[PDB]
RNA sequence: UAUCUGGUUGAUCCUGCCAGUAGUCAUAUGCUUGUCUCAAAGAUUAAGCCAUGCAUGUCUAAGUAUAAGCAAUUUAUACAGUGAAACUGCGAAUGGCUCAUUAAAUCAGUUAUCGUUUAUUUGAUAGUUCCUUUACUACAUGGUAUAACUGUGGUAAUUCU
RNA sequence: AUGGUAGGAUAGUGGCCUACCAUGGUUUCAACGGGUAACGGGGAAUAAGGGUUCGAUUCCGGAGAGGGAGCCUGAGAAACGGCUACCACAUCCAAGGAAGGCAGCAGGCGCGCAAAUUACCCAAUCCUAAUUCAGGGAGGUAGUGACAAUAAAUAACGAUACAGGGCCCAUUCGGGUCUUGUAAUUGGAAUGAGUACAAUGUAAAUACCUUAACGAGGAACAAUUGGAGGGCAAGUCUGGUGCCAGCAGCCGCGGUAAUUCCAGCUCCAAUAGCGUAUAUUAAAGUUGUUGCAGUUAAAAAGCUCGUAGUUGAACUUUGGGC
RNA sequence: ACCUUACGAGAAAUCAAAGUCUUUGGGUUCUGGGGGGAGUAUGGUCGCAAGGCUGAAACUUAAAGGAAUUGACGGAAGGG
RNA sequence: GAAUUUGGACAAACUUGGUCAUUUAGAGGAACUAAAAGUCGUAACAAGGUUUCCGUAGGUGAACCUGCGGAAGGAUCAUU
């Protein structure tokens, strides 16, 4: 036979079901997200939740430790490379304190909803699943993309679509066959 | 989801020793009812067939292994091939043809044998039990993914393949003509398909030296058939069938007739037949398939064997690859002297047609069986008179024919309900017969071998001075050939009359012989007919005259054939003694 | 899996006045007899009689479940249907 | 069981050869050579893997029928031939070179050699003994047998092997101050200078060494393979030159050059 | 991601269990089921029993060819191209499946053969034999078979012969 | 049985076996026996730390080919897609005889709470052979597949009618800019699910990726599964039944006013998933080495001696100077 | 042995040990792990016997229990 | 060099016992649990109307009673 695939689970439900209190701070970060379950939450907790137990390991080892400089410069810089960690904050303390709405400004659904394209993160979810959005050159239809801090110059609508240009739509270019069919 | 049932072994079981385990454990027995009834003295336990829910518990509770749990036919409303119509007969499985091969299809008739042939050919395209809304090609092809159905159906529609069907109803083709009229010959000249040389002659060995020829409409049934497989060999196919091939054929025909189907195997070829004959099927298939069910509701097709345990299971009655029992074990003076047309001779020759006891009346196939018959119902007249006209007839014709529109419970009012006596007479008769479940049926859409059936009571009927059944055994499963045996014995027991049986099987006739009207002399040019000699002397004239020696089964007295050239069949010549259970 | 002998009025203990409608089913694999409370309302209606029941525990780890003295499983599917499915009538028994 | 085994089952084979470990069941079971199956090289590998010459085994053997490849001067029409540490592979189309070294990093390198080099090999003699007739002998690490050695050709030392003939040109002995190729173990591909040897009579003499950045390591005396003296050795080194830069040096040399 | 909560009393604080709560490359089952990638899958009970088909064969310039095989020549009246069978040579001891047995046994890491077998691969390596040694002879080359084939057959039947 | 000396046998060492001799060898630090629903390991799940439970199963080693035993060939087998016998099943038969071994791949019966196609191919991965070429149910490819795992649709936006703040006003209950949400009020835009030329894909296909043509909007292309006394999110409801029917993991609810049953409405939780049964881990400091308890809640043997086990006072070179 | 404190301990009654125990490690032995079934069956072993010592499970159950509090009662003692 | 044949070691199996590890039937007992508006008393809880409990022995319709030694978990922390 042949080598296994490997795969892991991305999220981990929490201990008590029911709390009232983490219910109404769930619903205000997906109501101001716009986000569709509680799964989304919870894979953002479990991947600050890895994050911070890699710190917390390197932060027992002593200043001055190869791993922990290696290994903290690189978390470090992936996180102020994704946008998540600011670049002043750069001290694996800082690290620590990060929560989860700062995971979730960096999604590729708020990003088009600040960058002003959108209108809400509604509109933003819907543009970006429909095909009208393109990071690079390329089209992304993924809302939790995670957009890397010099890919936000380059957010902007699809080349191969309306509202890029080139050709209306199918809804569109219906009234159009209407309108002319009234013509003639 | 079959029905599961308990059934113990008399071997094995031993009641005085075993506590009755079996008794005590059953849920059945402890609702109330006695699903199992066994005491200590007792030889046996028994075990009801319609009160056992076949849970098995009784299996693993006995101190030997004497329980065990079989399967029993059911409707299933699963893997359904085909429907005809709504509440109409169900196909459920389909046999799978194989290369190079002969596979036949064993059965009783009305279980949907002759639909699977069809299905395969590409005549009939099965609907998956959906009538109102036939699928395409499309749909059922993906129904057969995961199998060599697939690959075998795919290549059907990319014309890969050629199916050819040899029909099993040999009175249809006669009607449907390239012309108007024509003679046998120039229907094969057409459609030889194959050049004459270079081939095995199959006319040759067809027997159709003389009837090239006659006119197509002439030939009896006997003649006809032969003249159906030559149509079907001559064509060049890539898969071929042969519906009924034993009908209206004798024994030394059924083998060549089993000669010629296998010469046309080929490694591409496929070769797929339905038989009912046992003994012509060992030399015919090198696998069976069995088919079962009830008949006209369903039909189930199984695994295939190999001939020797294919045949056996069938006798046998229960399947051991799906563990099912289906259920079918096996077990005065008139001298007329001439009769010519000018061209065949049937000079008669003097008989003593002796009282009120059976007697059979033997021949060939072109060796004019039929006239004899039509002589004895006063037609076809010799021309130098001494044409007795005293006996009088309940004939029915080899090549019956439907003239009417007539429902059969009113066929029933027409002729034969008679007197309709309860005890030993017609009503008693009936009962062994399916005829109870045919009487709303139209008998022009009645099926060819359900005709024979009707046609063979409707004969029965009318005493008269004499019926002369002919030919009844075209047309019948195996196990209707021993009921309809048996309950032709039954009656003419108790009618003080005789019958001058036309068969062209041997088994059948054996079990219905008491003197034999032989009739040595060449096939298909003048023959001549002898006495009505005595049981062992009569069948081994004729057996003599064919150079065929028939052996006596030990386990369950089946007659099979011997090898042409073997110790038994060489030792019976020297012995003299073609046949046994005189 | 198991056969059904009979259907039990059994009534439970106190205080609670109710009869409790279990069944007696004899185990297919070992031929042993158990009781099995048939759960919903009305649904004692398809468990009649000879059939192939599946049967759960009740979730208490071998112990009897409420005021129900003595059983301690019940009924999930009766001939192969299952019972919630009879009881919402989302489906229906087969004759026998 | 009851006799030897033909396969090789992918996450089996040597981790040095790279094979992904998707892309099939099997990995090309080394055939019996010069070589232990571990410490080698098939040339499948080599001309697929290492070199992309070909996209199939199936290329691979219609390169090698073709006689295009030979190794150590011999043509070797064998897809899983075991070319092992300083075998010499000529491919004459494209008139290339290569030697099997090791980078620092423990894995096979394609290191290009010139024409002159191809000429030759080190071979480290393994045992000297005395044939039949009185004929002295040596072994060197690659199973050559070479008749009629100098007499003061001991074992843990480096012959040069003609590879035309099967002669021997000279020799570098084992003592302090030697270049030493580490081959084998924790500290494979690492070129260092042997400061000093310990007996350890009864099993597995150690050896001290320092590279030229001078950071000791020790080594087991069947992982070392003495290479010439210090400065210049007697084969051409690879990139790198055996220096074995941590990891933190190693993203700082490679943010230089990106 | 170092967290508990409900139930003994007229109320209280405890012992203490029951019950909840979260997960499961843990199975099963019910209800429901749009899309993309990826994927386990007759272990548990019965290492219970098996209809059918397939899973082990193999040829190079380079062991043997008069196929009464197929080809076209023009080297070649001994053969010489392609190529069935058959003999010879290798392979069939690898792979795949399962987990019954097995509790210092297997196994794991670590040793040993200065206590042994090893087809193959790779590298080395064999002037000595005219066995009575002036011929008793063939060494510019010695003797039998036997298969396939051809023909005659046996057995109901077998990869029988 | 433990050892000694000789031999025999083996590829070789050895009580491996034989002849003679001696009386040894293991064990409370658990031998020997019994049980295992026990193949071992890499490993898996769950864990603050320590642990607990599992590992038939992608790799490594072992063993087996219905059960036993014996052997041929060969470098290598105590070989089973080799042979021989017995035991147990079981096929064909002309009764003389013959042939068997799916814990290979498909498939069938049986068993059960429990698990897929008697499909295509050597194109890739590799293996074998006289060999680049032939072969390979090894292996790959598609089928079935809510076993787990990843991403992620089921709508987005206006214009107008309806419920809101200071202020421009300093024009008392007047437009309400600047928003927030309801609407038996209307508009266009947007897109895939699906269908399908084509090309790509592939050994050939299917599918994915791409793409003409078609494909939306409220009875359409309509998300479930469990709940609403407490634990534990969510009813100051409305009909029905009346200790019945039923619910309820636990406490409990139900005898005319049921916050709990049976329903309608509304609401809550997770969501292409959710509920149940059994097992296991955390919770469990309810197994306690970390880290429990023993007067009265469960529990200090009636008392002392005592072998193994575990545990046992202090002391020996320190300071100084470069 | 007793009296008084409460450093402290404990659920409390109470305790100079029942303290020096989440700031948890001086040495060592024995016993317990919800209530019944049950000190019961069964097998050993000692005993003349009576019995002693070892010692379960199926099944069953949501409490059984400890120390205090406030009432009610007492064929308990006092007072008004 | 084939059949056949002598001794040997290996040894499947077979027949007659005999042990133990496993099931069934089973006259009868013999308990325990749950649920049960039963029968007779009232042993314990108050000095429960003879303080209660322990061990042991005997007796009795049933709780239990009685002898001997012990305990306070007593109804007495108390007579310089
Ligand atoms: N063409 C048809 N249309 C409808 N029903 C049919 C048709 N053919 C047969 N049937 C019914 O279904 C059964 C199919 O079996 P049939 O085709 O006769 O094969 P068999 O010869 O094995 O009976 C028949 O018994 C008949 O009752
Ligand atoms: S197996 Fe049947 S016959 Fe035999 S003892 Fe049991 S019940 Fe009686
Ligand atoms: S199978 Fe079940 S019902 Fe039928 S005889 Fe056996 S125990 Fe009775
Ligand atoms: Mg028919
Ligand atoms: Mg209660
Ligand atoms: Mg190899
Ligand atoms: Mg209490
Ligand atoms: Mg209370
Ligand atoms: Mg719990
Ligand atoms: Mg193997
Ligand atoms: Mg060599
Ligand atoms: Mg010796
Ligand atoms: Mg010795
Ligand atoms: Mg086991
Ligand atoms: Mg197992
Ligand atoms: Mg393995
Ligand atoms: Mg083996
Ligand atoms: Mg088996
Ligand atoms: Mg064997
Ligand atoms: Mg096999
Ligand atoms: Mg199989
Ligand atoms: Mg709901
Ligand atoms: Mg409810
Ligand atoms: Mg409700
Ligand atoms: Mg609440
Ligand atoms: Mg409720
Ligand atoms: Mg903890
Ligand atoms: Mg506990
Ligand atoms: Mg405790
Ligand atoms: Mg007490
Ligand atoms: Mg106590
Ligand atoms: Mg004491
Ligand atoms: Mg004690
Ligand atoms: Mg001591
Ligand atoms: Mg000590
Ligand atoms: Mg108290
Ligand atoms: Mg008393
Ligand atoms: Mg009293
Ligand atoms: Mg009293
Ligand atoms: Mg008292």
């Amino acid at each position: 036979p042949r080598a296994p695939r490997t795969y892991s689970k991305t999220y981990s439900t929490p201990k008590r079901p029911y709390e009232s209190s983490r219910l109404d701070a769930e619903l205000k970060l997906a109501g101001e997200f716009g986000l569709k379950n509680k799964k989304e939450i919870y894979r953002i907790s479990f991947q600050l939740s890895k994050i911070r137990r890699a710190a917390r390991d390197l932060l027992t080892r002593d200043e001055k430790d190869p791993k922990r400089l290696f290994e903290g410069n690189a978390l470090i810089r992936r996180l102020v490379r994704v946008g998540v960690l600011s670049e002043d904050k750069k001290k694996l303390d800082y690290v620590l304190a990060l929560k989860v709405e700062d995971f979730l400004e960096r999604r590729l659904q708020t990003q088009v909803y600040k960058l002003g394209l959108a209108k809400s993160v509604h509109h933003a979810r819907v543009l970006i699943t429909q095909r009208h959005i393109a990071v690079g050159k390329q089209i992304v239809n993924i809302p939790s993309f995670m957009v890397r801090l010099d890919s936000e110059k380059h957010i902007d609508f699809a080349p191969t679509s309306p509202f890029g240009g080139a050709r209306p739509g199918r809804v569109a270019r219906r009234n159009a066959a209407r309108k002319a069919e009234a013509s003639g | 989801k079959n029905s599961r049932i308990a059934i113990v072994s008399a071997d094995k079981c031993k009641p005085k020793k075993c506590r009755q385990e079996c008794k005590r454990s059953c849920p059945v027995v402890k609702t109330g009812k006695l699903c199992i009834e066994v005491t200590p003295t007792s030889k046996i336990a028994f075990i009801s067939e319609i009160l056992c829910i076949g849970c098995g518990i009784c299996v693993k509770k006995c101190p030997f292994d004497a329980i065990q749990i079989i399967n029993l036919p059911t409707n299933l409303e699963a893997h359904v091939t085909h429907r005809y119509s709504a509440n109409s007969f169900k196909l459920h499985r389909l046999p799978t043809p194989r290369p190079g091969q002969v596979l036949g299809l064993v059965g009783t008739n009305g279980i949907g044998k002759s639909t699977a042939l069809k299905i395969l050919a590409g005549k009939q395209k099965p609907n998956l039990g959906r009538f109102d809304d036939p699928p395409e090609w499309q749909e059922i092809i993906k129904y057969f993914r995961g199998s060599e159905l697939q690959n075998y159906f795919t290549k059907m529609l990319e014309d890969d393949i050629k199916a050819i069907i040899k029909p099993q109803y040999v009175d249809n083709i006669p009607r449907a003509i390239k012309g108007p009229v024509q003679k046998v010959g120039e229907l094969l000249k057409l459609r030889m398909e194959k050049s004459p040389e270079d081939v095995k002659r199959y006319i040759k060995i067809l027997q159709l030296e003389n009837v090239l020829k006659r006119d197509i409409e002439k030939l009896s049934g006997g003649e006809l058939q032969r003249f159906a497989i030559g149509m079907s060999c001559v064509q060049e196919a890539d898969v071929y069938m042969f519906d009924e091939p034993s009908s209206y054929l004798d024994v030394k025909q059924r083998l060549n007739a089993a000669q010629i189907i296998r010469s046309l195997l080929a490694p591409t070829k496929y070769v797929i037949c339905v038989e009912h004959d046992l003994s012509v099927l060992d030399y015919l298939s090198d696998f069976v398939c069995i088919i079962y069910g009830v008949p006209s509701v369903y039909g189930v097709v199984t695994l295939p064997a190999s001939v020797r345990e294919g045949i056996n299971i069938f006798l046998d009655g229960h399947i051991p690859a799906e563990n099912l029992r289906f259920r079918t074990e096996a077990l005065f003076s008139y001298p007329s002297l001439k009769k010519t047309q000018g061209d065949f001779v049937l000079n008669v020759e003097e008989g003593e047609f002796s009282d009120s006891e059976i007697l059979v009346m033997m021949g060939e196939n072109g060796t004019g069986k039929t006239t004899l018959i039509k002589l004895l119902a006063g037609a076809l007249k010799p021309d130098e008179g001494q044409d007795i006209p005293k006996l009088n007839v309940s004939m029915k014709p080899q090549k019956i024919a439907p003239k009417f529109p007539g429902t059969v419970r009113q066929l029933f009012f027409k002729k034969i309900r008679g007197q309709f006596l309860n005890p030993q007479f017609q009503t008693d008769v009936v009962k062994p017969l399916r005829i109870d479940d045919i009487i709303d049926q139209e008998v022009q859409h009645l099926s060819g071998g359900e005709l024979q059936r009707v046609a063979i009571v409707l004969a029965l009927g009318i005493p008269a001075d004499i019926y002369l059944i002919d030919e009844p055994s075209a047309y019948l499963d195996s196990e209707q050939r021993i009921i309809c045996s048996k309950v032709i014995r039954r009656f003419i027991l108790h009618n003080k009359k005789t019958a001058f049986i036309v068969e062209h099987d041997f088994i059948m006739a054996t079990y219905l012989a008491d003197k034999v009207i032989v009739f040595e002399g060449i096939p298909s040019k003048n023959a001549h007919a002898r006495a009505p000699e005595s049981l062992l002397t009569g069948c081994n004239r004729f057996l003599k005259n064919l150079n065929v020696t028939f052996r006596r089964d030990p386990n369950s007295f089946r007659p099979r054939i011997n090898k042409l050239d073997s110790q038994m069949d060489k030792e019976q010549k020297s012995s003299g003694n073609y046949f046994f259970l005189d | 899996k198991g056969i059904v002998l009979e259907k039990l009025g059994i009534e439970s203990k106190q205080p609670n006045s109710a009869i409790r409608k279990c069944v007696r089913v004899q185990l297919i694999k070992n031929g042993k007899k158990v009781t099995a409370f048939v759960p919903n309302d009305g649904c004692l209606n398809f468990v009649d009689e000879n059939d192939e029941v599946l049967l759960a525990g009740f979730g208490r780890k071998g112990k009897a479940k409420g005021d129900i003295p003595g059983v301690r499983f019940k009924v999930v599917k009766v001939s192969g249907v299952s019972l919630l499915a009879l009881w919402k009538e989302k489906k229906e028994k087969p004759r026998s | 069981a009851r006799g030897p085994k033909k396969h090789l089952k992918r996450l089996a084979a040597p981790h040095h050869w790279l094979l992904d470990k998707l892309s099939g069941c099997y990995a090309p079971r080394p055939s019996a050579g010069p070589h232990k199956l571990r410490e080698s090289l098939p040339l499948i590998v080599f001309l697929r893997n290492r070199l992309k010459y070909a996209l199939n085994g199936r290329e691979v053997k219609a390169i090698l029928m073709q006689r295009h490849v030979k190794v150590d001067g011999k043509v070797r029409t064998d897809t899983t031939y075991p070319a092992g540490f300083m075998d010499v592979i000529t491919l004459d189309a494209t008139n290339e070179n290569f030697r099997l070294v090791y980078d620092v990093k423990g894995r096979f390198a394609v290191h290009r050699i010139t024409d002159e080099e191809a000429s030759y090999k080190l071979g480290k003699v393994k045992k000297v003994q005395l044939g039949k007739k009185g004929v002295p002998y040596v072994v060197t690490h690659d199973g050559r047998t070479i008749r009629y050695p100098d007499p003061n050709i001991k074992v843990n030392d480096t012959v040069k092997i003609d590879l035309a003939s099967g002669k021997i040109t000279d020799f570098i002995k084992f003592d302090a101050g030697k270049l030493v190729y580490v081959t084998g173990g924790r500290n494979l591909g690492r070129i260092g200078t042997i400061v000093h040897k310990e007996r350890h009579d009864g099993g597995f003499d150690l050896v001290h060494i320092k590279d030229s950045l001078d950071n000791t390591f020790v080594t087991r005396l069947n992982n070392v393979f003495v290479i010439g003296e210090q400065g210049k050795p007697y084969i051409s080194l690879p990139k790198g030159k055996g220096i074995k830069l941590s990891i933190a040096e190693e993203r700082d040399r490679r943010r230089a050059q990106q």
